[PDB]
């Protein structure tokens, strides 16, 4: 229902480019009457605009926006919620204490993925960008993201853990049963 | 296909956990005793310990609790499973009927999180606000305790500090208040938090964190009027609370590491402690009134009691009378007297109740290996007539030689690094007062292979092996063309600076004329973790590899081939020329030896992952599995392509609930395994009609038996792991289908009510009860 | 010695010296466990910017 | 403390886990070498290391003006040979200029596919192009455990679609470059969550 | 010109892809490679990343050295290339 959102469903048997294919080459069938193949899209320029209108207070106050870097701080399977961070590069008049100003800012986003339906859970204060480099201010915000995400790292079982493979390694290591291989 | 049926014999003997307190009545004193999923609950009686009922829980004891909120006129019980199912349960009973209502359950699992090394904790507040629970690293769940709500929403809170090595709530606290020792990089601290209900989070604790002994294992928390807590080291013993610190670092305590702990007086004023030699202490809190009416401690003292079993938990119950939980041992009912004997000791035993766990190896009419260090034992089991042998050292194999008319024991004793040149034993033991011994050629264990008299159980010989060498696997058997019946033992160099064996013998024996002749010594290089007689050859496992020896008329083991695809060989059975090798880390597999090739070949392999605990061939085709998980799991051959034929497929899966040590051989065959809790039982091949009317039977009997705490059944006996969870198949649950006979006869009808079924080699029957009742009855005469 | 005085409930307890429960079909319950089902991450960060919306 | 002192535990206390073993050296050391068939070589593969169960090794190929890329599954024995299962032409349709930093991961619970990120220092276009860079991802169905009775039914030298299907797509992320959170990503069972830099897309593949 | 650098003083739980999205913001990237210890099968908390620019290095250590991740403060430096 909601404009941010975006879902596609497609079946095969024998937004982004799908190429469905089987081991050798065929890019199988393309319809919708087995594999399943899911797409729901989340719109960070409408999140973004949509929080600054209805969630900020300086959103009065604010101009229009540049850059943004999204973090993801949480994926929760249970619930379907995926928890994310949205660094905003921003223009922005000032409190009365005019002339427009550059400034950076958090938007804690929680993305619902059975409704499709965002909730905002933070709105971050406006903190003005000084003489400070595009790349100073994105490392500065990842930095944050490391932060916090070590600070709530809670350790998970065995057996629910994401592998990750990846060689430009010594050794490789099958953990579980305490066996090496030396490359 | 195949199917199973599993049947206890000897119910768990082993005490996990102890509680007193006023279950039945407000007016009666009682005794509640964990026995794995076993809850038996007495009444302290003139005559002792009147039995009022034992339950079975559909699930292993982690959490048993008693706690009275406000408003009831008798203590509830909360219980948590080892599958994390919480319950709060009230005893009721209307004149002669007894009934155990379930106030409130449900599972308090969490997909995330990893379960603590130090186990489930399970603590209550004093003033019943909430219950605490640790079950994962990183999280403090709490379920608040409100009786005017439809449900106890429990939630997390986050504990910065990922490894807690024990907590408990604090007495006299305005907000709910956990105290808890935990370990970080830095060494052992004690932390408090005050535990908001409205905010759902931690709030700063009362007293400021404390630096502890780098080996503080369990806080103490001291009713008022002290208050505070007690953090027991394995040098030291501290008291805090706020402003207060007081350390004593008695001498007495040194030795060995406090392991259970016991409030005698409500007050806090005397307490209980058992470490794992056995001893018991009496902690002692020395006050001083305060003019404003508050009491502070002035002191802490020590002192040693006497001896019991090795406590797992102890429980005082009045009049001087302490009960012992013994996990490795028997378990007492202990006296406490001002007045010292013999020994100087104030400990006299008033009733012993026999334990056979942990049955670390076992014979067969049935002889186990049960107990641990000073209650090491051997134990007698035929028709239940239990014969104890005291050895007072650790058991750790067993053979029987039936042309020698004896028994081969391993065992290990403890002996101590002094002052002079070598070390002495602490205790006299089996191994130290035999008939005639001898010793090898060519704190510390010391081990020996003891030859027992099959009819006195006397021991006759002794045989002490080399300055560091442990004893791992035992046989009785006769090799190629040589008549003689040879005791064989397997062998590892444990050396006090490396970690893994890489030296090891196989040394054969021959008990004659009450003593034991070294025949022949091979050489290896590791550990032999397990040796079987096979046609006339030894199989034995070194390390990773699983080697065959021929033994030549020159009296000596050459080998004969090798199979080198395993990590940790730990566990050999075998039928015919097929082997099953059990792996401590991958599984289990299916090797063959071909005669005309004179090498193993490789047939099959369980490719799940799998923590082994014991092996057994069922027949040429089912291997029997039991792992860490507490699960039996049945491979079978794939019933073809190579790859087909090279994949063993676990068609079988139950929650056994048991740690399984040793297995040994309407129903076809019997293969007897002895557990850890010292649980006997029965395991059987069914055909597939019989399974199938069985099978009818439970889902008949779970719906009109009930479980306390509204655990399902289904659910307790499903395959559980942290990998994955699915429901038993091609098992059959013996004690759930024997228990139809104990139903009153109107639920048997409702049982077996618009049942037919039956498919006795054909067609279709009509089952009454009586039908049903000859049926189990038959069942019944299994074990 | 401090082993006199120990603790006395009824002197008539051991100066002198188990039935399975099968439950038969009877079920009446009360209440039920159950888990909060919200993220401690997202459950805290709820917290604080709804104690924000409260700052009048 | 002494592996024999520590299994000693294990038969005394029911209590074998691997977070005990933790503390102790590998049980099992076995060199690349002495397990890799000869006739790879002149291949040149890249080992990855192990799946979750250890029953696979897997390892990919770089080879050659574009580049084309493979996935392998490697049956592993202990000592024995590495046994070649299943070889995968990665990122099909795709022609890539730029040598990829790939990563093979696998799911928390669903042992039936895995995903290959493989991403380029910076985009092209012949001319290195400063403000793109190129994702690639693939998401493959790993070989059957056991014998598969919609496997059975071949007419060629195969694999039905439960056990043998394919998945690509690629997309162009700008600065600042979205962050790999591989983690994350793949936190639920099924979904790849994709920063395209503009929108984070839910993909969840599944075979009925 | 090509500039390498040394970045230490991190936390072990620091991954290779973090210190991608920390210090790719100053400029291209052509090798990152965090150091990790065989034996433990976890970081030494000490590595190298190769900048394709020398100024966008120079800029990267500038506001990177001496500064708190994950509570550390991070050592960022230059090294031999020789
Ligand atoms: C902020 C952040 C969080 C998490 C990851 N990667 S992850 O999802 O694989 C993950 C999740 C949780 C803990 C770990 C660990 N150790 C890894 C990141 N990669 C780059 C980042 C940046 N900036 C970043
Ligand atoms: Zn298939």
């Amino acid at each position: 229902e909601p404009g941010y959102v975006n879902y596609t469903k497609l079946y095969y048997v024998l937004s982004l480019p799908f190429v469905v294919t089987d081991l050798r080459g065929r890019n199988l069938r393309p319809m919708r009457e087995y594999l399943t193949v899911e797409q729901l899209t989340l719109d960070f320029e409408y999140v973004i605009n949509e929080v600054i209108r209805h969630d900020a207070t300086w959103g009065h106050q604010f101009c229009s926006f540049s850059d943004y870097d999204i973090v993801i701080l949480e994926v929760c399977p249970e619930t379907n919620q995926v928890l994310i961070n949205i660094g905003l590069l921003l223009l922005a008049f000032p409190s009365p204490t005019l002339r427009p100003k550059t400034y950076h800012t958090s938007l804690k986003v929680a993305w619902d993925l059975n409704t499709g339906i965002f909730e905002t859970v933070s709105v971050g204060d406006l903190t003005e960008v000084k003489g400070q480099t595009s790349g100073s201010v994105w490392s500065s915000y990842r930095k944050s993201c490391v932060d916090m995400v070590m600070k709530w790292l809670v350790p998970e079982s065995s057996g629910r853990y994401v592998n990750r493979m990846t060689n430009e390694l010594k050794v490789l290591a099958d953990s579980e049963r305490y066996t090496w291989i030396v490359l | 296909m195949s199917y199973n049926y599993v049947v206890t014999a000897q119910k768990p003997t082993a005490v996990n956990g102890c509680v007193t307190g006023h279950f039945t009545s407000a007016e009666d004193l009682n005794l509640l005793i964990a026995k794995n999923t076993r809850l038996e609950i007495y009444v302290v009686t003139a005559e002792g310990l009147r039995p009022v009922k034992e339950v079975g829980m559909y699930g292993k004891i982690a959490v048993m609790e008693l706690f009275r909120p406000k408003g009831e006129s008798k203590d509830l019980l909360f219980i948590l499973t080892a599958k994390y199912n919480a319950c709060i349960l009230e005893y009721k009973q209307s004149g002669e009927s007894i009934d155990i209502i379930t106030r409130a359950h449900g599972n308090v699992q969490d997909r995330i999180g990893r379960p603590s090394e130090t186990g489930i904790i399970g603590i209550i507040d004093p003033e019943c606000r909430m219950i605490g629970l640790r079950l994962y690293d990183g999280l403090f769940k709490v379920i608040p305790l409100d009786r005017d709500n439809k449900e106890l929403k429990a939630f997390n809170i986050r504990l910065e500090e990922l490894h807690v090595i024990d907590v408990k709530f604090l007495y006299g606290c305005q907000a709910p208040t956990i105290c808890f020792v935990y370990q970080d990089p830095q060494g052992r601290h004690v932390k408090t938090y005050e535990v908001s209900l409205r905010e759902k989070e931690f709030n700063k604790g009362p007293w400021k964190q404390e630096n502890v002994e780098a080996e503080a294992s369990m806080v103490i928390a001291v009713p008022e009027p002290f208050g505070g807590a007690i953090i027991i080291g394995q040098e030291s013993i501290t008291y805090h609370n706020g402003d207060k610190y007081l350390a004593i670092a008695p001498p007495i305590i040194k030795q060995s590491t406090i392991v259970c702990h016991n409030r005698v007086d409500p007050n806090g004023s005397r307490y209980l402690l058992g470490d794992m030699e056995g001893r018991l202490f009496m902690l002692l809190l020395e006050k001083e009134e305060q003019m404003d009416g508050t009491v502070t401690l002035k002191d802490l003292r020590v002192e040693l009691l006497g001896e019991t079993s090795i406590a797992e938990c102890l429980t005082y119950l009045d009049n001087g009378v302490v009960f012992v939980g013994s996990r490795l041992g028997d378990s007492q009912l202990v006296k406490l007297n001002v007045d010292s004997n013999e020994q100087g000791s104030y400990v006299v035993a008033m009733e012993t109740f026999t334990n056979l766990g942990p049955i670390v190896d076992m014979c067969v009419q049935l002889v186990t290996c049960s107990g641990a260090f000073k209650e090491g034992s051997l134990r007698i089991i035929r028709n239940l007539h239990i014969r104890t042998v005291p050895l007072y050292e650790s058991p750790r194999k067993i053979c029987y030689q039936e042309v020698s008319q004896c028994f081969g024991v391993l065992s290990s004793r403890i002996e101590v690094q002094d002052t002079s040149g070598g070390t002495t034993a602490l205790r006299p033991s089996a191994s130290t007062q035999a008939l005639s011994s001898s010793v090898s050629s060519s704190e510390v264990e010391v081990h020996n292979l003891l030859i027992i008299d099959q009819h006195t159980f006397e021991v006759l010989h002794a045989h002490q092996f080399l300055q560091n060498e442990y004893a791992l696997s035992l046989v009785s058997c006769k090799l190629g063309k040589d008549p003689n019946t040879y005791f064989i033992v397997g062998t590892a160099m444990v050396y006090p600076e490396e970690a893994e064996p890489k030296q090891g013998r196989i040394v054969v024996f021959q008990y004659s004329d009450g003593k034991l002749q070294t025949v022949a010594e091979k050489e290896v290089k590791g550990a032999v973790y397990s040796m079987v007689e096979f046609n006339g050859k030894l199989l034995a496992s070194i390390n990773s590899t699983v080697r065959l020896y021929e033994w030549t008329t020159e009296k000596e083991l050459r080998t004969e081939c090798n199979h080198y695809n395993n990590i940790m060989a730990l566990y050999l059975k075998t039928k015919g020329d097929f082997i099953l090798v059990g792996d401590l880390m991958r599984s289990v597999l299916l090797l063959a030896y071909k005669p005309m090739e004179g090498n193993f070949e490789e047939i099959a392999r369980d490719f799940n992952p799998n923590w082994m605990s014991a092996v057994e061939i069922l027949d040429d085709d089912n291997f029997l599995g039991a792992e860490n998980a507490f699960n039996l799991f049945v491979c079978q051959k794939d019933s073809t392509t190579d790859e087909e034929r090279q994949h063993l497929q676990e068609v079988g899966l139950f929650h056994l609930g048991e740690f399984v040590n040793v297995f040994c051989h309407p129903t076809q065959g019997s293969v007897l395994f002895g557990t850890v809790n010292g649980m006997i039982g029965l395991v059987t091949s069914l055909s597939e009609s019989w399974y199938n009317l069985l099978l009818d039977m439970q889902n008949r009997l779970n719906k009109v038996i009930k479980s306390v705490g509204k655990i399902e059944h289904s659910f307790w006996r499903s395959f559980h792991t942290e990998r994955k969870t699915e429901p038993a198949t091609g098992f059959i649950d013996g004690d759930l289908i024997e228990s139809f006979l104990d139903i009153s006869r109107p639920k048997m009808q409702e049982v077996v009510a618009n049942l037919q079924y039956d498919d006795g080699s054909g067609m279709k029957r009509e089952a009454t009860a009586d039908d049903l009742i000859k049926v189990v009855e038959e069942l019944t005469r299994i074990h | 010695d401090f082993l006199k005085g120990l603790p006395v409930y009824n002197k008539s307890n051991f100066s002198r010296f188990p039935s399975v429960y099968l439950p038969t079909r009877e079920y009446p319950s009360e209440q039920i466990i159950v888990t909060e089902k919200t993220n401690i991450l997202l459950r805290y960060l709820h917290q604080q910017w709804d104690k924000k919306n409260a700052a009048k | 403390e002494h592996v024999l002192k520590q299994l000693e535990r294990v038969k005394i206390s029911g209590q074998l886990s691997p977070r005990l073993f933790r503390k102790l050296p590998p049980r099992v050391c076995v060199s690349l070498k002495n397990i890799v068939d000869e006739d790879f070589l002149y291949a040149g593969h890249i080992f990855l290391g192990f799946s979750k169960c250890g029953r696979y090794v897997l390892s990919y190929t770089s080879s050659s003006s574009f580049y084309i890329y493979h996935l392998y599954w490697w049956e592993f024995n202990v000592h024995s040979k590495l046994k070649l299962v299943r070889q995968v032409r990665l990122f099909q349709d795709e022609e890539i200029y730029s040598d990829l930093y790939l990563t093979v991961c696998e799911w928390p619970s669903d042992a039936s596919k895995v995903i290959v990120f493989g991403f380029n220092t910076r985009s092209a276009n012949m001319m290195s192009d400063e403000n793109h860079r190129d994702i690639y991802v693939s998401t493959v169905a790993v070989p059957p455990p056991g014998r598969c009775a919609a496997c059975q039914d071949a007419s060629r030298a195969a694999q039905c679609l439960r056990h043998g299907f394919m998945l690509h797509t690629k997309y162009q992320v700008v600065y600042p470059f979205p962050t790999f959170q591989p983690a994350f990503q793949l936190k639920k069972d099924q979904v790849v969550l994709l920063n395209t830099s503009y929108s984070l897309v839910a993909c969840a593949v599944s075979v009925h | 010109g090509r500039m390498r650098l040394y970045v230490g003083s991190l936390h072990f739980n620091i991954t290779e892809d973090m210190l991608r999205g920390i210090f790719e913001p100053f400029g291209r990237i052509e090798s990152i490679q965090l150091m990790m210890d065989s034996e433990t099968g976890r970081s030494k908390g000490y590595g190298f990343i190769t900048f394709s620019d020398s100024e966008c290095a120079k800029k990267a250590l500038e506001q990177l050295n001496g500064f708190e991740l994950a509570g550390r403060p991070m050592k960022v430096g230059h090294v031999t290339e020789r």
